């Protein structure tokens, strides 16, 4: 409209602190859920080993466990590296 | 630029965590033989000291349970100098 | 205060207690406990005055004493159990600190001395929510431990609570302190039976929660808090002084009226359990407070006490408090026990 | 053992330098002179200053574990509950600020 | 061995701070177009050995203490604490190596307050007293963003450890994605120390700034060292959160030199800035904190949460 | 138990009966409801952190924040019943007497 | 609960914490996660007045993991018996220990 | 109670690698390559097992 | 003139140049020419531990490489 | 001796208790609290708890006490009564101080004492857990969890923080 565009005008001249105070927060809160790299956040969280990883006991069919960890199977970081 | 870097500086991180999950099997075969010994060598003495006490029977368990249980600081170094029990107790707390 | 945030408190009173009663962890009764006290403060202040604020200071005093021995129990309880389940408390020193501390949130005897002082210096809606809403997280965490609460205690504190509360009643001309004492008295009876049948000590609370509720708002709707000034009330209302002699007769417990419910299945449970020495010492002692309830029936409904000619002013204008659920609650403060049998919906 | 010693040595030195400072001049011997509870009154403001700094000091109690909490897997949780404190600080304020409790007005 | 460490940051401490003062007064002076000290040894190296001579043989004020217990306790706190924040700071090496150093330093200056709280307990006078409150409630108030600001900077760094401030302006100052944020870390460090223009306790509006009042007090030099000894060590705090140098293990002495530097260019600009502007009014400079950083410090903190996680450049832990 | 939980104890005991006896100033009182909170503190963080209970670790902090809030609210009312009587002292508090 | 509001509804709102053997941040385990384990699944289901009784054998284990009360009474008894052998220098300690 | 079973010192015998951790750091990456076979049997008899006894072989 | 500030700043400079510099010197003057080890973890106090015990002398900073395997 | 820093430390912070808990002046009650709060965090971090003992330093004492402390001054005392020159007072300082020493002596010479529980005299140091070396300090991930684990604790604690502010600001108002 132009009386919300008159409201805008009369805060950045009377109260700027405070507009950019609510623009900065308002961002906090929107941009993280419209950002393509956040889902990368939660995929380098657990991509970082702080535990040990057991091994798990074979019994003859797993075939997609990896039986060395030089193997194909398992799971790769290709991505981070290229990120 | 803070984005670039945090990611290498993530990258260097599992480098470093998966050195140590390298070496965690030696170090855990050391840990186990070290406890042990420990376990051992407090039982000897114990076999010595409480020989004429009545009724004591030498290495009893205070546990119903026949399970395996990690011994507590006083277990391991209850008949040891105060400096290495010092060391195992407050040395890592104490360091810097 | 802004009506707003005296809406957002009562929530949050209301919210604290709650989280009490549907917690499983003790840090978070403990956190309910101290919501609640935080938000009530407010309201025992907000008339500002010296008798207010001492009332206030009384209360923060007692409930954060009680809020800290809470609070050792629960640790105390870690420490032998290794967990915080909401539950039997594991180690009898824990079982008796709790214990403690519920009575002192409670007001039980002998750590009454605050209640009558705390009600007569806080108006008489805050009054209401003390002697009614606040009895519900303590008696929600008692329903839940009694398993491993020691019997002699609390006994021990039901029979002071019922002779103290009676003998400290009969002594009272403002009904404020009347009805801190009836409390105190009507406490006595939750617990005594809690031992034996904790859906008892819910049944009495319940109907001790509506009978309390009514005599406030009668009290509230013509702003009488002395014995003398309620005795103008025939001059003014006199419904209400049919009303309230019904009701007081019913907190009485005396038949047919709702008030004899919650005692006559507290006797049952008693001596199916072979306790018959306490039912009727507790029976018997109960009449005292029949009496300064009979006191005050004598000089609002049942005789015409002298009035003021500036009364006369009073005659041409309506009733405009809200007076809100007195239809309702007064009906079922006296014409439930037909409808005994329905206690079974507490179980 | 370290900061122990570390501490005692700093206070130590401050303390020795503060009986000196207060022995020192009396070397001088200087002539004798012979020649000099309740409220405050305390405003109410600098009260409400002081447990303001104390309620919002509480806050940031909670908000000080989160250079860890942003290691989790649990992002999406953990980020919405970080800005909800954070706006409660904000609220907290807001309220503060649109009661007049920030002035220093009588 | 530790005790010689001990020593030798303890002692260059103490002369810091004593031509601090020599500083301050020479470049206050040209800034008004005049000397300063230039008669008590050549440029004036010898006024400060002057002055703490003259201090430390001055007869001691009167009146009596309120509390004598009280009134010795203040100005050790004040040194002694003083002093410890210093053991923490990597130059490049800590002296001690914390993991939690940033919260221990939080936690040792938000201890400095009781100084003041105590020096006027023991000053025996109604208005001295109303005057050390004034002052705690603007040293409590600005600790309020100080705290918030470096935990925003910190959700870059990923640690409380002071030396991985270090590694995180590896290849870049902090200033730069967070130049908002040293801003008004600045101005408050101005504020936390009572500097100019935020020196009310030495300022024209308090109950007891009048010349002919008297209320216990001292020793002077004391306190005064303690207070330059915390202007030093903020800048030094500052240069190493907003412009980290780049540390060569096997070159540590050019760390210092560059670190060095760049504190005393910091700690000039306090000069600087106490040479170039008025007095704030004390409800001003709670407007400014209360109604202006505050406001600003609280929705940066929620951006530097947010920013790591939606550009997926969440710092390391360790 | 180990030798420290009966200092622990002790000092609980200890700040529970000084909150109990009062003397004059109802400041004097507060100090030892605070003392309470410490000192229940302290047990609270020697039997998680020996224990290893990693999710109990942040309990300490909710109490520690619950408490000063309480706290918080009993210095309100003590400066209000100091504006009232000019001092904090608990015997002025005794018109509900009647 | 009073009020089962969460088994009810199905959110968890404070039994995460409620145990020590439940899951921790990165599988940290509690030092008696065996015990309390083994306590919990023998308790199960059957009640607390049949508990009492029917699991007192993990109980007590339980609950010396957690104080570790009978432990210290050993390592009393050997130390005092130790310490009046070496006064009676009729033992002395080996090599190691030293 | 029983008596807690305790291996011989003679049993806990084993030649020890007595090299420092920057050696084993250098090394850990090859180190955890080359030597996973008989390091993952150890971990998985650890884990398994609960006990140290049990895996001394 | 301006510059006869810098006589003054100069000693302040040295002053806080001397505790940076002398933590380095001291660090490896008793760390066997090294950095002193940093353990802020357990695992990296285990290690140090663990040093100590290899190196033979009692202290941990004196490292053992293939010398000692045979 | 160094062993039993522990006890030691909890030996000065009941002496610290005792020392406010007879209520001399509020000035220097304040001073043992803080002295004890001091003295409580060095007991925490002894036991691995360095974050939880740093809150004591940093909301303990530099909030809650500081605040107990300009309150004091504002409302209750300027000067005080000098310490243990007060009949009560004193007296109740000598009685906790021979509590605490008895506790004391016992404890050390018999290595063990009973009262309402069963204490040992060993040495805090025998419970001590002797397996660690993760790369990580599990009390600060247990911190951490409060943002991921905590929601409902969050909430609350959360809501209770800004209740606060508002009933305070009722209560202070005075109409
Ligand atoms: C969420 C779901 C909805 C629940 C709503 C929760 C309450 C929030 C709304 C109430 C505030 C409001 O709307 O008006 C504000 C508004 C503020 O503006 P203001 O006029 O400028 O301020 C005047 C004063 O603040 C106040 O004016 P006053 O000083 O002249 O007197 C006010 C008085 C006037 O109210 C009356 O008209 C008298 C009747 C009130 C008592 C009847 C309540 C029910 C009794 C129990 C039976 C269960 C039903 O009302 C009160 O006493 C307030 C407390 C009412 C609750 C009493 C606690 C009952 C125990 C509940 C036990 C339940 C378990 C049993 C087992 O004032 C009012 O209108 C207050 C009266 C509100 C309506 C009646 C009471 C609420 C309805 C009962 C709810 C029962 C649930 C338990 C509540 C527990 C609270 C701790
Ligand atoms: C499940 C739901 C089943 C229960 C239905 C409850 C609906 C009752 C809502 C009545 C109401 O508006 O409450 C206003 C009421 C204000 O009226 P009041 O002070 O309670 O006294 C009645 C007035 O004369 C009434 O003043 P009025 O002249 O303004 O009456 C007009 C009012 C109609 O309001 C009425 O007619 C009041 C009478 C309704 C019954 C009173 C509630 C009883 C609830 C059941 C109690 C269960 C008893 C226990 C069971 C037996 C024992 C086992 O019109 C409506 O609002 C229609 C309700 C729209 C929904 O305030 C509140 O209830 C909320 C605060
Ligand atoms: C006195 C007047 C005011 C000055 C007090 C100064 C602070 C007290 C010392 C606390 C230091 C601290 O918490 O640093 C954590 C620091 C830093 O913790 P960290 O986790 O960063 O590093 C520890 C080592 N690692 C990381 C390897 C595990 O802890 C240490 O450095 C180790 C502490 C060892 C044990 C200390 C025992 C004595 C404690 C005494 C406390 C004070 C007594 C009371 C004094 C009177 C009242 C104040
Ligand atoms: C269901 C099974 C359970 C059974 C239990 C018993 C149920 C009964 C209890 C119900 C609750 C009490 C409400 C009873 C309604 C009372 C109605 C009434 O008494 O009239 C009020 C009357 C009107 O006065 P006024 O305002 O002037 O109006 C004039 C009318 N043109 O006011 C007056 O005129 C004043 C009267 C003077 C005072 C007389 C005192 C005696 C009153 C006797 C009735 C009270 C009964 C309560 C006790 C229970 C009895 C068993
Ligand atoms: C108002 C504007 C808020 C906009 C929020 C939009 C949220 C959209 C969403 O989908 O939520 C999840 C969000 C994005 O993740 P997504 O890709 O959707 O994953 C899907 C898997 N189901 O998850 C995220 O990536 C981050 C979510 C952050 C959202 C934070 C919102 C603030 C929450 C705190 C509110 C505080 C209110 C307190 C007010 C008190 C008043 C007294
Ligand atoms: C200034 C422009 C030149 C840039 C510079 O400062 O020189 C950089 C030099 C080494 O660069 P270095 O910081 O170690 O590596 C960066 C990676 N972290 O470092 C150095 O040469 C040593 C520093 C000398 C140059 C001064 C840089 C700091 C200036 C801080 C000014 C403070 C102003 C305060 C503003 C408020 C007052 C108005
Ligand atoms: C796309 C563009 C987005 C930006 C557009 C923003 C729109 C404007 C935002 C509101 C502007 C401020 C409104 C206002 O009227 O401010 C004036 C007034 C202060 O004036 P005052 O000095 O108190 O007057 C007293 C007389 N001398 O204000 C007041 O009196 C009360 C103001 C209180 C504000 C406190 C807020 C603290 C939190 C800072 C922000 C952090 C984020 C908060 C959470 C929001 C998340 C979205
Ligand atoms: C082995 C485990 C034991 C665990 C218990 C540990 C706690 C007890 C050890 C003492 C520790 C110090 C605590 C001191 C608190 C009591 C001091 C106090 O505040 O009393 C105030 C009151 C006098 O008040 P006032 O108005 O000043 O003077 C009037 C008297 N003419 O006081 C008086 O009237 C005089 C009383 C002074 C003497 C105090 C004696 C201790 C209090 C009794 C505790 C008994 C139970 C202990 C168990
Ligand atoms: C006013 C303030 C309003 C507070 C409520 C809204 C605040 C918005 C932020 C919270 C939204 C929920 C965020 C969330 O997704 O958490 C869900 C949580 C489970 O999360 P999860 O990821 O599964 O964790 C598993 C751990 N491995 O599951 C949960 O914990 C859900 C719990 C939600 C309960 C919220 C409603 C409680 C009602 C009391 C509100 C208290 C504040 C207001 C009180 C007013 C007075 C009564
Ligand atoms: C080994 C070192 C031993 C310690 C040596 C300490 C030497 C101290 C020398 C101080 C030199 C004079 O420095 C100058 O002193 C006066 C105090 O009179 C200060 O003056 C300031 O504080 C006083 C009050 O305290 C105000 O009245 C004055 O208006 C204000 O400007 C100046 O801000 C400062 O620049």
């Amino acid at each position: 409209a132009e009386r919300v565009a008159a409201f805008l005008k009369n805060v950045w001249a009377k109260e700027p602190v405070l507009v950019a105070s609510f623009a900065i927060a308002g961002l906090a809160v929107i941009l993280p859920t419209l950002s393509p790299y956040t889902k990368y956040s939660l995929m380098i969280n657990r991509a970082t080993p702080y535990n040990y990883p057991v091994p798990l006991r074979d019994d003859g069919n797993m075939p997609d466990v990896p039986s060395h960890p030089q193997d194909p199977q398992g799971p790769s970081l290709e991505w981070l590296k290229r990120l | 630029s803070m984005m670039k870097w945090n990611r290498e500086r993530r990258r260097l991180q599992i480098e470093d965590f998966e050195a140590r999950i390298a070496l965690m099997p030696l170090l855990q075969a050391e840990k186990d033989r070290r406890v042990l010994q420990m376990l051992r060598e407090n039982l000897e003495e114990e076999a010595t000291v409480m020989k004429d006490v009545p009724g004591w029977k030498v290495g009893e368990s205070v546990f119903h349970t026949t399970r395996w249980v990690t011994p507590m600081m006083g277990e391991l170094y209850g008949l040891r100098a105060s400096e290495e029990v010092l060391s195992a107790t407050y040395g890592f707390i104490w360091y810097t | 205060m802004n009506p707003i945030i005296f809406i957002i408190i009562l929530l949050t009173i209301m919210l604290g207690t709650i989280i009490v009663m549907i917690s499983s962890h003790w840090l978070l009764v403990w956190i309910g406990f101290e919501m609640n006290m935080l938000a009530i403060i407010p309201i025992m202040m907000k008339n500002h005055n010296p008798r207010a604020t001492e009332a206030s200071t009384k209360y923060f005093l007692t409930q954060s004493t009680a809020s800290m021995l809470l609070m050792m129990a629960v640790i105390i309880n870690l420490m032998f159990s290794g967990q915080w389940t909401v539950m039997k408390l594991f180690n009898p020193m824990a079982s008796m600190l709790m214990t403690m501390a519920l009575a002192m949130k409670l007001g039980m005897a002998p750590f009454h001395f605050w209640v009558p002082e705390v009600t007569q210096g806080i108006p008489l809606s805050s009054g209401l929510i003390l002697l009614t809403w606040q009895k519900l997280a303590p008696m929600s965490v008692l329903y839940q431990i009694f398993p491993s609460i020691n019997l002699n205690l609390i006994l021990t504190l039901s029979v002071l609570s019922i002779l103290i509360g009676g003998w400290g009643g009969l002594n009272q001309t403002q009904l404020r302190k009347i009805m801190a004492y009836s409390s105190i008295a009507h406490m006595g009876w939750m617990t005594a039976v809690l031992p034996y049948n904790p859906t008892m000590t819910l049944l009495n609370l319940i109907i001790y929660i509506i009978m309390t509720s009514t005599m406030f708002t009668m009290f509230m709707a013509n702003s009488t808090t002395t014995t003398l000034s309620l005795s103008h009330t025939w001059n003014k209302t006199p419904i209400m002084t049919v009303l309230i002699l019904a009701t007081l007769l019913s907190m009485g417990g005396l038949p047919p009226l709702s008030g004899f419910m919650p005692k006559w299945m507290i006797i049952q449970e008693m001596t199916k359990n072979n306790s018959i020495i306490l039912p009727t010492f507790m029976a018997i002692t109960a009449l005292l407070n029949l009496y300064f309830y009979m006191r005050l029936t004598y000089s609002t409904t049942l005789t015409m006490f002298p009035s003021t000619n500036n009364m006369k002013m009073k005659w041409q204008f309506p009733l405009m408090k809200k007076m809100t659920f007195l239809p309702t609650m007064v009906v079922l403060s006296t014409m439930m026990l037909p409808l005994t049998p329905m206690l079974s919906v507490l179980e | 053992m370290n900061l122990m010693l570390a501490l005692l040595t700093n206070f130590t030195l401050a303390t020795l330098l503060v009986i000196i400072a207060f022995w020192l001049p009396q070397l001088n011997v200087y002539s004798e002179k012979t020649s000099p509870s309740a409220r405050l009154p305390f405003s109410m403001k600098f009260f409400l200053v002081a447990i303001t700094f104390l309620l919002f000091d509480l806050e940031i109690a909670l908000l000080l574990p989160l250079p860890w909490a942003s290691q989790t897997a649990n992002l999406n949780t953990m980020l919405t509950m970080a800005l909800f404190l954070i706006i409660l600080l904000a609220v907290s304020l807001a309220y503060e600020w649109t009661q007049k409790g920030l002035e220093w007005t009588e | 061995m530790f005790m010689i460490n001990i020593l030798m940051l303890i002692i260059p401490i103490l002369l810091a701070v004593a031509f601090l003062t020599l500083v301050e007064r020479k470049v206050l002076g040209y800034m008004q177009l005049r000397k300063g000290p230039n008669v008590v040894g050549p440029y004036g190296l010898l006024q400060p050995i002057a002055d703490a001579i003259k201090l430390f043989i001055k007869e001691p004020l009167r009146p009596a203490t309120s509390s004598a217990s009280m009134f010795i306790l203040a100005p050790i706190m004040a040194l002694g604490l003083a002093l410890t924040m210093w053991i923490p700071l990597p130059m490049p090496y800590p002296l001690i190596n914390m993991n939690l150093g940033v919260l221990f330093m939080l936690a040792m200056s938000s201890l400095a307050v009781y100084s003041i709280l105590w020096s006027g307990w023991a000053s025996n006078s109604k208005y001295a007293l109303i005057g050390a409150l004034r002052a705690v409630a603007q040293t409590i108030s600005y600790e309020v963003t100080l705290a918030i600001i470096l935990l925003s900077v910190l959700l870059m760094s990923g640690s409380f450890t002071l030396s991985t401030l270090i590694t995180t302006q590896e290849q870049m100052w902090l200033i730069l994605p967070a130049w908002p944020l040293a801003m008004m870390w600045f101005i408050s460090t101005l504020a936390e120390t009572n500097r100019a223009p935020f020196d009310l306790t030495e300022g024209e509006s308090e109950l007891v700034s009048g010349f002919n009042v008297e209320y216990a007090a001292g020793p002077f030099a004391l306190f005064f060292m303690a207070e330059y000894a915390n202007i030093i060590m903020m800048n030094i705090f500052t240069a190493i959160l907003f412009l980290g140098t780049s540390h060569n293990p096997h070159m540590p002495e050019l760390y210092t030199i560059n670190f060095t530097i760049k504190s005393l260019l910091l700690t000039m600009s306090f000069l600087w800035i106490r040479a170039s502007y008025p007095r704030f009014r004390y409800d001003q400079l709670m407007h400014l904190l209360w109604k202006n950083f505050l406001p600003l410090t609280l929705a940066l903190c929620m951006w530097h949460v947010s920013l790591p996680i939606l550009t997926s450049g969440i710092p390391p832990q360790t | 138990m180990s030798m420290v939980y009966m200092n622990i104890m002790m000092a609980f005991t200890v700040s529970l009966v000084g909150l109990l006896m009062y003397r004059s100033h109802l400041m004097s009182s507060l100090l030892c409801l605070e003392g309470m909170m410490l000192s229940l503190f302290v047990m609270a963080a020697l039997t998680i952190l020996n224990s290893h209970f990693t999710l109990a670790s942040m309990m300490p902090i909710i109490l520690l924040v619950f408490a000063a809030c309480e706290a918080a609210l009993g210095l309100s009312l003590l400066v209000m019943v100091s504006n009232t009587y000019g001092t904090d002292y608990v015997q002025n508090l005794n018109l509900l007497q009647c | 609960p009073f009020f089962d509001v969460q088994k009810r509804l199905g959110v968890d709102l404070d039994r995460w914490m409620t145990i020590q053997s439940a899951e921790q941040p990165h599988k940290i385990p509690s030092r008696c996660h065996a015990f309390e384990k083994e306590w919990i699944e023998c308790a199960h289901g059957i009640g607390s007045i049949r508990a009492e009784k029917e699991c007192k054998i993990e109980f007590e284990d339980f609950r010396e993991c957690l104080l570790r009360q009978k432990t210290m009474k050993r390592l009393h008894a050997i130390r005092r018996q130790r310490e009046k052998l070496i006064k009676e220098g009729k033992y002395t300690p080996p090599p190691h220990h030293s | 109670p029983g008596i807690v079973e305790l291996p011989s010192l003679e049993d806990l015998k084993v030649q020890e690698v007595k090299v420092s951790s920057s050696v084993l750091k250098a090394a850990a990456h090859h180190y955890g390559a080359q030597c996973d076979k008989p390091n993952k049997e150890f971990m998985l008899c650890r884990w398994e097992e609960k006990d140290p006894r049990r895996c001394l072989e | 003139m301006w510059f006869e500030v810098l006589p003054g700043i100069a000693v302040m400079g040295v002053c806080l140049f001397i505790p940076g510099m002398a933590t380095a010197r001291i660090h490896r003057f008793s760390n066997g020419g090294k950095e002193k080890r940093v353990a802020h973890y357990p695992y990296q106090w285990y290690l140090m531990e663990r040093d100590r015990r290899v190196s033979g002398v009692n202290r941990s900073y004196v490292s053992k490489g293939l010398e000692n395997i045979d | 001796m160094m062993l039993y820093i522990v006890f030691i430390l909890s030996v000065i912070f009941v002496m610290g208790f005792v020392g406010f808990s007879s209520k001399p002046s509020p000035i220097y009650g304040g001073l043992g609290l803080i002295v004890s709060g001091g003295v409580g965090c060095g007991i925490v971090l002894n036991f691995g708890g360095s974050f939880l003992g740093l809150m004591v330093f940093l909301i303990y004492l530099g909030g809650m006490m500081v605040v107990f402390g300009y309150t004091t001054a504002m409302a209750t005392e300027q000067y005080p009564e000098i310490w243990l020159s007060n009949k009560a007072v004193l007296g109740a300082f000598v009685t906790g101080l021979l509590m605490e020493f008895f506790m004391v002596y016992y404890v050390l010479k018999d290595k063990e004492v009973e009262v309402v529980f069963e204490f040992n005299g060993l040495g805090d140091w025998v419970i001590y857990d002797t397996g660690d070396s993760g790369f990580f300090s599990e009390e600060a991930m247990g911190i951490a969890a409060l943002y991921s684990y905590g929601t409902w604790l969050v909430i609350v604690t959360g809501w209770s923080l800004l209740i606060g502010v508002v009933v305070i600001m009722e209560i202070t108002r005075g109409n």
